[PDB]
């Protein structure tokens, strides 16, 4: 069997899924982006540009 | 000719004040020995400014615009009182009765909301 820090090499020989990883860590990163942007638009104090 | 509840009902023209034309560039005679009232005096707003709140005193600060967020539910009307002729000649109006109050909530910049009596009361 494929040890632990292997497990993703049986995506070399398949590009279908390949893409399906690149996809689902593309969703991930752009997920990230919404919710941080989300968590710090609660969080901002908009009334003071100055100090 | 003339509008009834059903022509206006709903239109938003219930919350505005009349208007009178631009050949309105008269002049009414007041005298001195006559006494008079303000039968009808109507208030429309069409701006509400709130003064910003800043950290350090020293800076000036400004009025802001707002959202009216309570609908068009804002204008004083039906006031009325006498009106005094004053022996400088100057006149006094002297507010009695009359529709002459509204809660009003606006909403600035970021969601904080204002509340209101906007008023002309005594
Ligand atoms: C970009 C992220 C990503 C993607 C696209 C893949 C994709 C794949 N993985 Mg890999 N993997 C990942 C990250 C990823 N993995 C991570 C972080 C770990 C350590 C947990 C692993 C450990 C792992 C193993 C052991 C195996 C795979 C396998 C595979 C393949 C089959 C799917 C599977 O069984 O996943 C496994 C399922 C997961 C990894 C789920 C991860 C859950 C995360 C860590 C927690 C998320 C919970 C929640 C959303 C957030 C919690 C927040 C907290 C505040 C509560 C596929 C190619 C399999 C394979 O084909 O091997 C030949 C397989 O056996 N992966
Ligand atoms: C684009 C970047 C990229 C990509 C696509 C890969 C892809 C691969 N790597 Mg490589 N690698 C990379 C960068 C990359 N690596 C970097 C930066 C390092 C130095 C840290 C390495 C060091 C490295 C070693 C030593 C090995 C690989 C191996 C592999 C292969 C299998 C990996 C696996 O199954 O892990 C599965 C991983 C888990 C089940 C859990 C990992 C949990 C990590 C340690 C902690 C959590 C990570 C976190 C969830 C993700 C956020 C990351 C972000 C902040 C960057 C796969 C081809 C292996 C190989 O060659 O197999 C033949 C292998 O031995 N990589
Ligand atoms: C000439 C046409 C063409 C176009 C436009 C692309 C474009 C892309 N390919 Mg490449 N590729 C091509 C030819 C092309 N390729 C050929 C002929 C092969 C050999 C089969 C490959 C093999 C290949 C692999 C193995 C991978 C890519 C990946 C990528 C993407 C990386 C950027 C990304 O995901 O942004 C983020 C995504 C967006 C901003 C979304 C953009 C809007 C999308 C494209 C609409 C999709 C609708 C459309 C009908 C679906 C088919 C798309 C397809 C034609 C590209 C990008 C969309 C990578 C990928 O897909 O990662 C997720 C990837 O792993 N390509
Ligand atoms: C240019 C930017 C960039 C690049 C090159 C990568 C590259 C990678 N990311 Mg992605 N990621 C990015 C931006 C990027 N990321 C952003 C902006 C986000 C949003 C936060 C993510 C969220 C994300 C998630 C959720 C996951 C990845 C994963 C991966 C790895 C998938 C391939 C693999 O199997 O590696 C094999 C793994 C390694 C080679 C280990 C890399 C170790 C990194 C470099 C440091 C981690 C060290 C330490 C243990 C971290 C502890 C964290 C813990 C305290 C929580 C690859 C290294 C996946 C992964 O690691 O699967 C196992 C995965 O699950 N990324
Ligand atoms: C239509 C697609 C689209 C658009 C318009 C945006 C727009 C935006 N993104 Mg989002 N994003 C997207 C898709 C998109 N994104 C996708 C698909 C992902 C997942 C990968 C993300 C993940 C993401 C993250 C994690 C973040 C954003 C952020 C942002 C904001 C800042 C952008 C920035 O600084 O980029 C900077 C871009 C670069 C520096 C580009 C680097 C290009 C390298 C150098 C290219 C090297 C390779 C190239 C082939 C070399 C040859 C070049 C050739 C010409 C010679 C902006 C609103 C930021 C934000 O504010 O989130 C709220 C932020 O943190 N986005
Ligand atoms: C899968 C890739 C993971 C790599 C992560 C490495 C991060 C450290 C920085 C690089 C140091 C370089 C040393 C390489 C040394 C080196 O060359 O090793 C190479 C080795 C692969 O070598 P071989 O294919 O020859 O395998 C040898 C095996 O047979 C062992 O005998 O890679 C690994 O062992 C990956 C696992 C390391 C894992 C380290 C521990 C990670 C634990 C993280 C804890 C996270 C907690 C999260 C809490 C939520
Ligand atoms: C499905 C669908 C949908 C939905 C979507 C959604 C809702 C999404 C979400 C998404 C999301 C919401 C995502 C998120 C993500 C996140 C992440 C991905 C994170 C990561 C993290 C990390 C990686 C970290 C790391 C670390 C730590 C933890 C500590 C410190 C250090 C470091 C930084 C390393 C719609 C409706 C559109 C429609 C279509 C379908
Ligand atoms: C994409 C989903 C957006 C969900 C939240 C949208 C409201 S927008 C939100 O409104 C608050 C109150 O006015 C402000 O304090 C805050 O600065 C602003 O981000």
């Amino acid at each position: 069997g494929l040890p632990w820090y292997r497990v993703h090499t049986v995506l070399i020989n398949d590009p279908g899924r390949l893409i399906a990883a690149h996809l689902m860590h593309t969703a991930l990163v752009a997920g990230w982006a919404g919710s941080m942007a989300l968590y710090e638009l609660a969080t901002f104090d908009p009334s003071d540009p100055v100090l | 000719q003339t509008l009834t509840y059903d022509d206006i009902v709903g239109t938003g023209l219930a919350n505005k004040c009349p208007t009178l034309d631009d050949t309105a560039r008269g002049a009414y005679p007041i005298d001195s020995s006559q006494t008079y009232r303000i039968a009808r005096l109507c208030l429309q707003p069409t701006t509400f400014l709130v003064k910003e709140e800043p950290k350090n005193k020293r800076q000036e600060a400004e009025f802001v615009p707002t959202k009216l967020v309570t609908r068009e539910t804002t204008s004083l009307d039906q006031i009325q009182g006498e009106l005094k002729v004053n022996s400088d000649g100057s006149l006094t109006f002297v507010e009695e009765d009359g529709i002459d109050f509204q809660p009003v909530t606006v909403q600035m910049a970021g969601g904080e909301r204002i509340p209101l009596l906007f008023t002309v009361k005594n």
